[PDB]
DNA sequence: ATCACGTAATATTGGCCAGCTAGGATCACAATCCCGGTGCCGAGGCCGCTCAATTGGTCGTAGACAGCTCTAGCACCGCTTAAACGCACGTACGGATTCCGTACGTGCGTTTAAGCGGTGCTAGAGCTGTCTACGACCAATTGAGCGGCCTCGGCACCGGGATTGTGATCCTAGCTGGCCAATATTACGTGAT
DNA sequence: ATCACGTAATATTGGCCAGCTAGGATCACAATCCCGGTGCCGAGGCCGCTCAATTGGTCGTAGACAGCTCTAGCACCGCTTAAACGCACGTACGGAATCCGTACGTGCGTTTAAGCGGTGCTAGAGCTGTCTACGACCAATTGAGCGGCCTCGGCACCGGGATTGTGATCCTAGCTGGCCAATATTACGTGAT
């Protein structure tokens, strides 16, 4: 009388947890009521942003010949992207460091 | 006999401390400072290690961005040396009203 | 005994192996990505709640999430996020 | 609402904060008459002369060597540059003009307008 | 058990400020920059730690945690990642 | 007979437009500009008068604060006159970049 | 129809007035185009957010409350318009 | 339909602070936006506090903490004083 | 036999509305449950801030010999007070203009 | 928690942003000899002297007259200012020192250190 | 005795040889770079469990939809006039150049205290159970709040007078330039060789 | 006949006279302030009437509180260097001074279109009514996620070579200063007055 369990993330073709996002939206007092497509949409958005960040960071790492991402790679990916650096402009990453940027007038001639 | 002309070492230090990510203030004195400051808000306090490390990361990122803005102000004034006026200006603009 | 805490780590691992199968990530970087996920979640959900309140509606649906995305995320980022969200909602409704 | 490609990454735009024109004539250093004057002269009278040849005054050390290599004015009589030099000569005090004449072996006995004309003809074609 | 810890700002030494500046792209530094920076930092720290100790007392704790600091900074508009942000 | 030396009428205009609060942009041009911009986001739109007035108040306040920061940057550069570099600096420090 | 080249309605003397209200005494000639660009950017962002709030309200009319929310978003809260 | 506001309450406060003084409609709209802004800030910080400490209830303590966090300096002190006094009074009756 | 009703404002010694604040807190979706002293404390805080601003604004208006308050007076009060200017920093006030402030270097000598 | 008093009103701190020292002796314009030399001399020469006297060069216009107004050095032999002028003099080319001696009616014949001493004594007490 | 003149001792100046400084090229030292080996520890996988996610049914209500009103946004005209525009002109400003002093940068030896690892204590985080006080909820009440309407007074604007201020004009004193007369230079006549 | 030299004409320069310019003081005019006066229109009050605030009661459960476990913070110690400090020194930098060119401010006359009011039309905001799809909730089920454990992969670090950037040194070249020889100046003896 019970069908084989199939999680919402699987019903949406995602990796992030739809059930957990539903739970957090309900427990965050964001709204008295929460639709069924809201957590799906939100998880898909989070998954896309995560994938963007990780794509750029893995590219940065491969540029430094590294197979393993560390905070500096995330800082590079973020600050070298116009949209991410706008989204996370008021954000500080621990052990991220800075982007190499010597102003030209300081270089000798 | 070897001596580097002023500026060359500074630029090397710039390249270095930008390639790197470690904290640049010593941890013990910064911790003592945090506790000194907190004594004026509440007494007999306790700090987690992660809490002090977080305060340190934040204060270093803040000072680094401040020095970026300060170098920009200096350059704007046709200078190379940063001065207190440059910091006061960067802060007055960022909205900190120095 | 029983101590439970939640994070997004394994999902970030999964996304990574989808985009960079031969690549890994450290624990510090994973904590940073967890903070990033929680931050963007709080931002989107707060914008969606405020939207529902502005319009005097008691429910958060795909529309409020879509608007909050289009408002918070910048430029092409917003377009591609909307695309992904719509695709996921479509697939979900086709149960 | 659904796109068809990948995000077009947008590149961030970070905010990024003594040619001696040789003219027509002999160098003032090769004219022994004028060269003997400069040897007897000091970096002050030459300083007046240089505030005239290259627009901007030179450096105590350069001032000397620079006046030494003046090969003449590469422009002709009636050019906008000729008129602009003639006005700069009219704007000099008559004692200065007499000092410039003495540095160029020109006669220091003439009306302001003649001292101006005799210096300006010499600065086109410095003749021994 | 309890001892007053005075003159601890001076533990933010000249070479440490120099390092921070270098990480900020600075080449030449005045001598007054050091005290100006110490004051700036003491102010920033006073505000952040005030908000954190507030979150703490509110939580009925006597210990300042990393979450208190993260919320305080997040409040100051200086969100921080890596500590559970 | 009479001619003010440059910089005098400017200070007078400063005292004038600071003693006052009237909007300094003409309305109809601003409204046409707003509709032009919006027409690139959605077509056949309608604007309440209050909405246009709000956009105008916001824009004037934003540009006024920007010009304050710009005059500060200029002065910092030992220059009375403001120049585009001053604006770019003010915005780069404000976080508006560009 | 369609409005075009309406940025130029933000005229040189109007920018001059704004500057004066900001404490400016002397003004370059390039300041005017820089300011027109700055303003066009500001308005693009504010009006994008406002039109977003509008469509989300299923309206075809932009209200003052939409503008207020948009500005609040840009971090420039405005008082006296129904806030 | 009837719209809500804070106007009469501001006129009451004013008369208590400046019985000789009045106020214009525009100034009143500004004061109304100011009240609503402050309200939203304090209530948001209070809700966030309750959530951080996993509390489902907002009490005078949460509001007092949100005041300490938001209002700056002697303002915070005198607001905490005025709120503690008001809660004391309300509890007495 | 029903006791006479006195509003929660009277019981607290305030001029601001406590019932309205309790309703907005309940209808603002800040928390599932709301205490009894929360709206009282909050209304008292709002009353205090309003009174502080109106004191400063009335002073400013008396300085200009004006009896009615207008937005310019509110701007003067706010920006001339440090704590208020701090709290209301990013806040923009319509028809409120700015503070007379000419930098010295611009003044003639 | 209840503070029984009025609130202090704090104020926002906005980010706000040719004296001829008369010495001892006589003005170089009164001394007949020196005044006659300046009349015969030119603006050029006084560029080096105006640097020596007031630590700054002078306008081509207000140069000869301001050097004449020089009435002496208000400091005494052995002062930090005396030592700082003596070094300046040691740093001048021998031809310059001989030109300065000729502008002050001092004897141009002498060793560098004597030209320095004779100019420096004159610049303390300009005597006719 | 004082003074003019020739002679001798002392002193100055032009020429020369030597010293000093400039620029370019060459060379050595150090920093940066790379490349392979090592171990080390954190990343990543596996597994039992549990608790949070899923499923299936019931139910109430939030919100989609349709229809009506009427408010308000848009479009359009004509007049007035202040603002915008275009141009002429000149002052004050920005930029460039030079110079000078000293404040920073660099290197070095000494000091000092950060960092690490180890031991002991203990306060307080964190969790669980009890339970009471408190808040949510509903029904009747009711009275504060609010929209509509009227009406005076604060104020914004006009005209007149008055005050502060800026720009222009006028006067006084010093320096520079031209003209005229005295004196040095050059050519011719005349005396000596 | 050639050379040297007195005298006259010519040329240069100092004294005198006149013009020009910089600084200070004065005045004329023009923006700002003050003072009424006044018409207006928006604040301020009033009124009746609706729906949000209130009183009362009841009941579920949030969280205050006590008690226990045990993690993590704290204090202390002792080495071990790496970093910090003090100092000497010198050079690149900041600041000040000077000057020039022209861009921007100011003002005038002409053109434009903003503003203002009035008129007409109609989209769509806003409200109400309806009916229903959808989300909340509960109970039962179950599998994904979390924690603990383990075990090797990635990486840092080091030592040994290669390359490169920077600074010091060497070479050729130009300009200036000390020394030497020739000559001018000065003190003195002798002769004249």
């Amino acid at each position: 009388a019970r069908a084989k369990a199939k999680t919402r993330s699987s019903r949406a073709g995602l990796q992030f947890p739809v059930g957990r996002v539903h739970r957090l939206l309900r427990k965050g007092n964001y709204s008295e009521r929460v639709g069924a497509g809201a957590p799906v949409y939100l998880a898909a958005v989070l998954e896309y942003l995560t994938a963007e960040i990780l794509e750029l960071a893995g590219n940065a790492a491969r540029d430094n010949k590294k197979t393993r991402i560390i905070p500096r790679h995330l800082q590079l990916a973020i600050r070298n992207d116009e949209e991410l650096n706008k989204l996370l402009g008021r954000v500080t990453i621990a052990q991220g460091g800075v982007l190499p940027n010597i102003q030209a007038v300081l270089l000798p001639k | 006999p070897h001596r580097y002309r002023p500026g060359t070492v500074a630029l090397r230090e710039i390249r270095r401390y930008q390639k790197s990510t470690e904290l640049l203030i010593r941890k013990l004195p910064f911790q003592r400072l945090v506790r000194e400051i907190a004594q004026d808000f509440k007494t007999d306090l306790r700090f987690q290690s992660s809490a002090v490390m977080a305060l340190q990361e934040a204060c270093e990122a803040y000072l680094v961005g401040l020095f970026e803005d300060t170098n920009l102000c200096a350059i704007h004034a046709k200078r190379v040396t940063i001065m207190p006026k440059d910091i006061q200006l960067a802060r007055r603009i960022r909205g900190e009203r120095a | 005994k029983r101590s439970r805490k939640e994070s997004y780590s394994i999902y970030v691992y999964k996304v990574l192996k989808q985009v960079h199968p031969d690549t890994g990530i450290s624990s510090k970087a994973m904590g940073i990505m967890n903070s990033f996920v929680n931050d963007i979640f709080e931002r989107i959900a707060g914008e969606a709640s405020r939207l529902a309140h502005y319009n005097k509606r008691s429910t958060i649906t795909s529309r409020e999430i879509q608007t909050a995305v289009r408002l918070l995320l910048p430029g092409e980022l917003a377009k591609h996020a909307v695309s992904e969200g719509t695709k996921a909602v479509t697939k979900y409704t086709s149960a | 609402l659904i796109v068809e490609g990948k995000r077009e990454k947008k590149k961030v735009e970070r905010l990024t904060m003594f040619t001696i024109a040789q003219g027509k004539g002999q160098k003032l250093c090769e004219i022994e008459r004028i060269h003997f004057f400069l040897s007897k002269k000091k970096t002050d009278e030459l300083r007046n002369l240089h505030k005239l040849l290259y627009n901007r005054p030179g450096t105590v050390s350069s001032l000397k060597k620079n006046v030494g290599q003046f090969s003449g004015f590469p422009f002709e009589k009636g050019s906008v540059q000729y008129k602009k030099k003639e006005e700069m000569l009219k704007k000099f005090r008559n004692a200065m003009l007499k000092s410039i004449c003495e540095v160029l072996d020109l006669e220091r006995s003439g009306v302001n307008s003649e001292l101006v004309k005799r210096i300006l003809n010499f600065l086109m074609h410095p003749k021994p | 058990h309890r001892k007053v810890l005075r003159d601890n700002i001076q533990g933010i030494t000249k070479p440490a400020i120099r390092r921070l500046a270098r990480r900020g792209g600075v080449k030449r530094i005045s001598g007054l920059i050091y005290e100006e920076t110490r004051g700036v930092l003491k102010v920033f720290l006073e505000n952040v730690i005030r908000d954190a100790v507030t979150y703490t007392e509110h939580a009925k704790r006597k210990t300042v945690t990393a979450m208190d600091v993260v919320y305080a900074l997040k409040r100051q508009g200086r969100t921080l990642y890596g500590f559970g942000g």
